[PDB]
């Protein structure tokens, strides 16, 4: 996250990183044994690691728990990023606590110039490389659909929206990808892709999860 | 052209996922950061990987 601010020790507690020796991604906890991400983040062998502030240290309020399951959109196209989803879940049941909670799906999308805020462990530079220990916060405006086409021309699928400040400075960045963009209350989106981090009439670009509800639910009951 | 002389490719999406790619200045197969998506073909899931294609280009 570049341009954003140091959220506070377990103050988003669905928000989990995807270890593969490492984190090299986010996610969002839906229920106690099923997490959201980005069908990029498909990687045999995921841990996930609930309840975490500082990655790099063990703090007291953690959970490491293997992937039983990750399941990639059936039809996430690799070259457009349309349908940019996966589900996986958690060999084990989180126990859930108050640093360890699921964030609600959408009941409908929500509209242009709504904030929300995008939560992870990604870069903190638009020019360079600063990885951070603990979870850092961004809150940021979706915006309309005819501002990111114009921002991305022919690259904008219907599951896709665009959400930041187009002066640049405030984006999402490497290592933040399938995490949440939560509005209100609920999770909107998933971090996807962008062209630079932070960049002047570059916006990032995020799942648009309210067009996968019906997916997601049913889904997670067939597995 | 040869595809191990091109500098690594992070590309748009938002992964920090490690990956290998030929260094034709050091003679090595170095780490870099891919976002995972979009690779082009000087990226590689292991430094074995890089070198048996691209060692010595
Ligand atoms: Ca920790």
């Amino acid at each position: 996250i570049v341009g954003g601010y140091t959220c506070g020790a377990n103050t988003v507690p669905y928000q989990v990183s995807l270890n593969s020796g490492y984190h090299f991604c986010g996610g969002s906890l839906i229920n106690s044994q099923w997490v959201v991400s980005a069908a990029h983040c498909y990687k045999s062998g995921i841990q996930v690691r609930l309840g975490e502030d500082n990655i790099n240290v063990v703090e007291g309020n953690e959970q490491f728990i293997s992937a039983s399951k990750s399941i990639v959109h059936p039809s996430y196209n690799s070259n457009t990023l349309n349908n940019d989803i996966m589900l996986i879940k958690l060999k084990s049941a989180a126990s859930l606590n108050s640093r360890v909670a699921s964030i609600s799906l959408p009941t409908s999308c929500a509209s242009a110039g709504t904030q929300c805020l995008i939560s992870g462990w990604g870069n903190t530079k638009s020019s360079g490389t600063s990885y951070p220990d603990v979870l850092k916060c961004l809150k940021a405006p979706i915006l309309s659909d005819s501002s990111c086409k114009s921002a991305y021309p022919g690259q904008i699928t219907s599951n896709m929206f665009c959400a930041g400040y187009l002066e640049g400075g405030k984006d999402s960045c490497q290592g933040d990808s399938g995490g949440p963009v939560v509005c209100s209350g609920k999770l909107q989106g998933i971090v996807s892709w962008g062209s630079g981090c932070a960049q002047k009439n570059k916006p990032g670009v995020y799942t648009k999860v309210c067009n996968y509800v019906s997916w997601i639910k049913q889904t997670i009951a067939s597995n | 052209p040869d595809f191990c002389l091109e500098p690594p490719y992070t590309g748009p999406c938002a992964a920090r996922i490690i990956r290998y790619f030929y260094n034709a200045k050091a003679g090595l197969c170095q780490t870099f950061v891919y976002g995972g998506c979009r690779a082009k073909r000087n990226n590689f899931k292991s430094a074995e990987d890089c070198m048996r294609t691209c060692g010595g280009a």
